[PDB]
């Protein structure tokens, strides 16, 4: 009988758990593919092993 | 892990953003901005910064 | 790959145009008191008072 109270809580508390879903896909997710760096790494001397 | 607590983990795992990591690492060292604005391209690193 | 003498030129474009979705404002709404938590009464409102 306390009313919608309890709901109101869950149902916004929950706004921000899909939210972060949607934070993560918009940073990472911007190449519509996958890349895979070459066997080889020679590149005129500049070392990105690090 | 306490009573009508609980939390649930990032959409994407470490083991996965891993993965977008690498292949924008990939993508930019051997295509530059190349695969942003279109397909990626073979323009080798050591001319790229120039 | 790669090659200290590569080099990449496109020869050709084409132009493009992208929609991008911005709100500028929401409904604006005023509540008042005097109406809504206590209605048209006169104890309630001298309460609220
Ligand atoms: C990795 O980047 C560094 C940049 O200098 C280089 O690695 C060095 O290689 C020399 C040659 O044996 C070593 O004495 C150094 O200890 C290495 N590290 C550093 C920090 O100097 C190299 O250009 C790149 N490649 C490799 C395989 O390390
Ligand atoms: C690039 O690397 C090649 C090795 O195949 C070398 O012959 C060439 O001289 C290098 N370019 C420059 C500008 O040093
Ligand atoms: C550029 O691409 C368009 C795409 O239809 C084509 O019509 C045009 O002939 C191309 N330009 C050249 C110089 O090939």
């Amino acid at each position: 009988q306390y009313g919608s109270f309890c709901t109101q809580l869950n149902r916004a508390l929950t706004g921000i758990a899909v939210e972060q879903d949607k934070n993560t896909q918009e940073v990472f997710a911007q190449v519509k593919q996958i890349y895979k760096t070459p066997p080889i790494k020679d590149f005129g001397g500049f070392n990105f092993s690090q | 892990k306490f009573n009508g607590l609980t939390v649930l983990p990032p959409l994407l795992t470490d083991e996965m953003i891993a993965q977008y990591t690498s292949a924008l690492l990939a993508g930019t060292i051997t295509s530059g901005w190349t695969f942003g604005a279109g397909p990626a391209l073979q323009i080798p690193f050591p001319m790229q910064m120039a | 790959a790669y090659s200290n003498n590569s080099i990449a030129i496109p020869t050709n474009f084409t132009i493009s145009v992208t929609t991008e979705i911005l709100p500028v404002s929401m409904t604006k709404t005023s509540v008042d008191c005097t109406m809504y938590i206590c209605g048209d009464s006169t104890e309630c409102s001298n309460l609220l008072l």
